[PDB]
RNA sequence: UGCUUCUGGGUCGGGGUUUCGUACGUAGCAGAGCAGCUGCUGCGAUCUAUUGAAAGUCAGCCCUCGACACAAGGGUUUGU
RNA sequence: ACCCAUAUCCGCAGCAGGUCUCCAAGGUGAACAGCCUCUGGCAUGUUGGAACAAUGUAGGUAAGGGAAGUCGGCAAGCCGGAUCCGUAACUUCGGGAUAAGGAUUGGCUCUAAGGGCUGGCAGCCGACUUAGAACUGGUGCGGACCAGGGGAAUCCGACUG
């Protein structure tokens, strides 16, 4: 007979091959569609989930009950040291798909990018791109390089650029850079290719790609949670206390007569470590790195117009399980996917962003740099030293 | 114009909140909450400023044994205001209030949370202190 | 964002932290953490507890 | 090698438990060829096996 | 250059972390033996009985957080073996583990 | 060795057993 | 993910952070009182000072470049 | 002779079952209770190592609400010792009754009361209790262990067995 009381279904079947991600770094499944009216630009960037904090800001949306009021907003900080462009690739439009036509690398590729081409960099003799670079210091190889760019002027429809993260700058253990194709969306393909050929072996910072109060797409792999049951992985009802063989189960799988269990029935298995794309993440603030000028460095990242204190966004005792963010960063409203130290693809938004909330401008009043390794209660070190007074170790 | 934000609502159906006005009631037994579509196996729950269907479980005998509409005013479950403060009270409380919002009683003992008092102006006019 | 003080400690609460508490008699209290909340609701005296600001004003530290 | 005959006989000659029999660990090959109660009385007199004292249970 | 004796302090507290109550003093012994295998490449590690008493001084649950250990590589006596050398692991009574570097004690 | 005597059946089916009971 | 550009991780130590709440010892004409000697001396929970002290803090916290050794290895396969 | 029982007996076995007695320390406590220890005994119950996934099994803990869960408060939890009050309907006048409901409880320093032997007094001796007071602690004290949830009715059987 039928189910007595109707109910919605546990889980979504749109995400259903709930397996471990085959990739560690989030793939851009779709780049934004270009128009040649725009100038040439990048459409993606590759950063690292540093941590979380609060923000305090005035809200200007008319009609709300929180108009001209100060909210707090959870934000993520994504440490984004500038990427280095070491290759271009063009894609021809085919009736079977979009085939990669020809890849052209740079002359000087750093050891950071060279780590990626090796499953064991200790044991190896480090021979990658050593015959490729003989194309860049003769006449005949340069003629073939020019003919490759000219052969891409005619036939390529999509031009993507190869960029890697400058991994030396981060607090991470690893020295191996993440490569990534970023679709250059802009004017005509010849102008696009001249522009990317200009940027070869060059730094591309994040203010080049993004801006403040921009809605981005954040692509990455979910924090992994293991082999989990159907009460954790699918959030079904726990069975009553009196059940014999266990209660964190799905009691009825299916009926008798479709004599298979369906794919739509929820079973136990791998929860987390899934690839996701979560959209409409507002860039509250693009931050700046530490930099030295006039001898003494200037580090005041969390300094705002209403704070005017020389603190950086690094909380007390640093970020927990991450380290110190000494580079330029993007600060994103709300939470993003992944664990800490997780490489975190940023994508410009696919959608024509036209709302009241999505076009709101941002002026922050307070970036919270209290300690997150416990209940911190002091914003900076000298505040703590002035409140507590002198200690025994002084 | 400005509407109510959702806050943590920790008074399901079955709660006896006390009655913070001078109708003569002492308890208010919540029998349902006004405005809930529902879902399979959930108690309808109510937070501050929720119109609720109550029952005077002790008090005056003219008030008992019938269903009263009511408004929840204090809750002991902590709820986050939009400026980022978690507020909670010393007890759960409510007042008997008709379907259009008028208070059946005259004065309100204890503070009224402003999540209620912005949304119900007659309760705010009878409110001694707010939040 | 008026930074307020803990009703138990005397520490300076910042706009994200803490938990604000209101009794039925009036008298809204702010706390920095559930250490101080639990110390308040147990009816302990801040002047007898060493790490609070009131103790440290009483004992001239 | 095997000193359970000597520990049993040392327990019965000392008039205590074998909880309290202390066979010397360095002189294992001199206790190992005792194999009787007369030889074990000599090992007691030589001091190779000792009645251990009572574990303290203070009344203080 | 082979026979070396030298002082170490082992933070036992971060090698014993997470293991259950009935397996803290045995695991503390296993990580002292792994420590002696790591700092000196001798698989034959023989740990002294006074250090056994020192680790088991409280119980099987509560094991001391740091311990001071003298780690001595030695030439092997007869019963000639695959291992040419053995490491003896000795116990050093220390009042406080404050500003204690790995001291290379001299013979 | 003592050859084990054939398995000692001590019933459970039948009317006493409340597990697997049919219609009736 | 890491495994010699005098570099690299590791260990230990030192800082930062943080958790609990003020260690032992000493001192006290502080201590309900009591005992003994002709004010002094013993017993005494507790209190005050030293002392936001003591202790823990990556084992999956944050920076050291202070000590100390180690690290240019071992094995099996793979050809247009 | 020996075993006399989580291995010498009976349970198809070195089987968590069964099987008649004797001896019986210290603390805490009303206690031959539970918990810790000495004498005596033992090696963790037919194996070890490494990790700490789901589902278990056995313990716990949970904000806010409080039986809305379920056939059904099943299970868990509340209460729990002692002392001082206080104790209802009904009754076969025995009970109900630890009814129900309250207060107290630690440590330390004292005070009072409660006796023997010798020659209304004097000396010399020894026991545990009980009551009261001060001071003191972050209101914590039957601090672990031990240890009644209660009330109003209806049916059936008087009861113990
Ligand atoms: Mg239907
Ligand atoms: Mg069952
Ligand atoms: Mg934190
Ligand atoms: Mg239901
Ligand atoms: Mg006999
Ligand atoms: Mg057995
Ligand atoms: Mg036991
Ligand atoms: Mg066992
Ligand atoms: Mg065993
Ligand atoms: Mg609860
Ligand atoms: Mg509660
Ligand atoms: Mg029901
Ligand atoms: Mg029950
Ligand atoms: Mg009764
Ligand atoms: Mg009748
Ligand atoms: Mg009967």
């Amino acid at each position: 007979s039928h189910r007595k009381f109707s109910a919605p279904r546990h889980g979504s079947l749109g995400f259903l091959p709930r397996k471990r991600s085959s990739r560690h770094r989030g793939k851009v499944k779709s780049f934004p569609k270009d128009d040649p009216s725009k100038p040439v630009h990048l459409t993606a960037f590759l950063g690292y989930k540093a941590g979380m904090t609060h923000i305090v800001r005035e809200v200007d949306r008319p009609g709300s009950k929180v108009n001209k009021k100060e909210v707090v907003e959870a934000v993520t900080i994504v440490e984004t040291p500038p990427m280095v462009v070491v290759g271009i690739v063009g894609y021809v439009e085919t009736p079977r798909g979009l085939r990669t036509f020809k890849t052209v690398f740079a002359e000087h590729i750093s050891d950071e990018c060279k780590r990626r081409f090796y499953k064991n960099w200790h044991k190896s003799k480090k021979k990658a791109f050593t015959k490729y670079c003989k194309k860049w210091q003769d006449d005949a190889g340069k003629r073939q390089l020019d003919k490759d760019f000219s052969s891409m002027k005619k036939y390529c429809q999509v031009i993507r650029v190869l960029a890697h993260t400058q991994m030396r700058l981060l607090p991470l253990r690893q020295k191996k850079a993440h490569l990534m194709e970023i679709q250059v969306n802009g004017g005509t393909v010849a102008e696009k290719l001249d522009w990317a050929r200009e940027r070869l072996e060059q730094q591309v910072p994040v203010s080049q790609v993004f801006g403040q109060d921009e809605m981005i797409d954040v692509i990455g792999v979910t924090k992994g949670k293991g082999y989990k049951g159907v009460t954790s992985r699918w959030h079904t009802k726990k069975l009553p206390r009196k059940t014999h063989r266990g209660l964190r189960k799905v009691a009825c799988i299916g009926a008798w007569h479709p004599a298979r269990v369906a794919f739509s029935v929820a079973r136990a298995g791998q929860k987390g470590y899934h690839h996701r794309t979560e959209i409409n993440k507002k860039i509250y603030k693009i931050g700046q790195g530490y930099l030295i000028k006039d001898g003494k460095l200037i580090k005041n990242n969390a300094s705002t117009d209403y704070d005017l204190s020389d603190k950086s966004i690094n909380p007390l005792g640093g970020f927990v399980h991450y380290g110190e963010v000494t580079n330029d960063f993007v600060m994103l409203k709300g939470c993003v996917v992944g664990t800490k130290k997780r490489v975190l693809t940023l994508r410009k938004s696919l959608l024509v962003q036209t709302k009241r909330r999505a076009l709101e401008k941002i002026d922050l009043k307070f970036i919270d740099t209290t300690s997150k390794f416990g209940h911190g209660r002091f914003q900076t070190v000298e505040e703590k030293k002035a409140f507590m007074g002198p200690l025994k170790k002084d | 114009s400005g509407a109510k934000f959702r806050i943590s609502l920790g008074l399901p159906v079955g709660a006896v909140i006390n009655c913070a006005d001078n109708t003569g009631a002492k308890n208010l037994y919540i029998i349902s909450v006004k405005g809930i579509k529902g879902r399979l196996n959930r108690l309808p729950a109510a937070g501050v400023g929720d119109m609720v269907m109550a029952t005077v479980k002790k008090g005056k005998p003219e008030l008992r044994k019938k269903v009263h509409p009511a408004v929840v005013i204090r809750q002991r479950k902590s709820y986050r205001r939009k400026d980022g403060v978690f507020l909670y009270f010393e007890d759960n409380a409510g007042v008997i209030v008709n379907n259009k919002g008028e208070m059946k009683g005259s004065a309100i003992t204890g503070p009224v949370a402003k999540e209620c008092a912005d949304l119900w102006p007659r309760i705010a006019s009878n409110a001694g202190s707010i939040a | 964002m008026k930074v307020e003080l803990c009703s138990f400690s005397g520490y300076k609460i910042y706009p994200g932290h803490g938990r604000r508490y209101a009794r039925t008699d009036g008298k809204v209290f702010q706390f920095l953490n559930a250490k101080c909340e639990s110390a308040f609701l147990s009816k302990r005296n801040p002047r007898q507890i060493n790490w609070t600001v009131l103790y440290r004003r009483k004992h001239k530290k | 090698s095997m000193l359970r005959l000597q520990k049993r006989l040392a327990s019965s000659v000392l008039r205590c438990g074998k909880k309290k029999v202390w066979l010397d660990p360095n002189e294992t090959n001199e206790i190992a060829n005792a194999n009787s109660r007369q030889q074990i009385r000599k090992l007691i007199k030589d001091g190779l096996i000792i009645r251990k004292p009572v574990t303290v249970h203070s009344r203080a | 250059n082979e026979v070396v004796t030298r002082e170490y302090t082992i933070n036992i507290h971060k090698r014993i972390h997470g293991v259950g109550f009935k397996k803290r003093a045995p695991r503390a012994l296993k990580e002292i033996r792994k420590f002696a295998m790591k700092e000196m490449g001798t698989p034959d590690v023989r740990i002294d009985t006074r250090l056994n008493k020192a680790v088991w001084a409280k119980g099987i649950r509560n094991v001391p957080y740091r311990i001071r250990v003298r780690l001595s590589r030695k030439r092997n006596e007869d019963e000639d073996s695959p291992n040419k050398l053995y490491t003896l692991v000795t116990y050093v009574p220390v009042t406080t583990f404050k500003n204690l570097q790995t001291v290379n004690v001299d013979e | 060795d003592p050859v084990p005597y054939q398995p000692p059946f001590l019933c459970q089916w039948g009317r006493h057993q409340p597990a697997w009971k049919p219609l009736m």
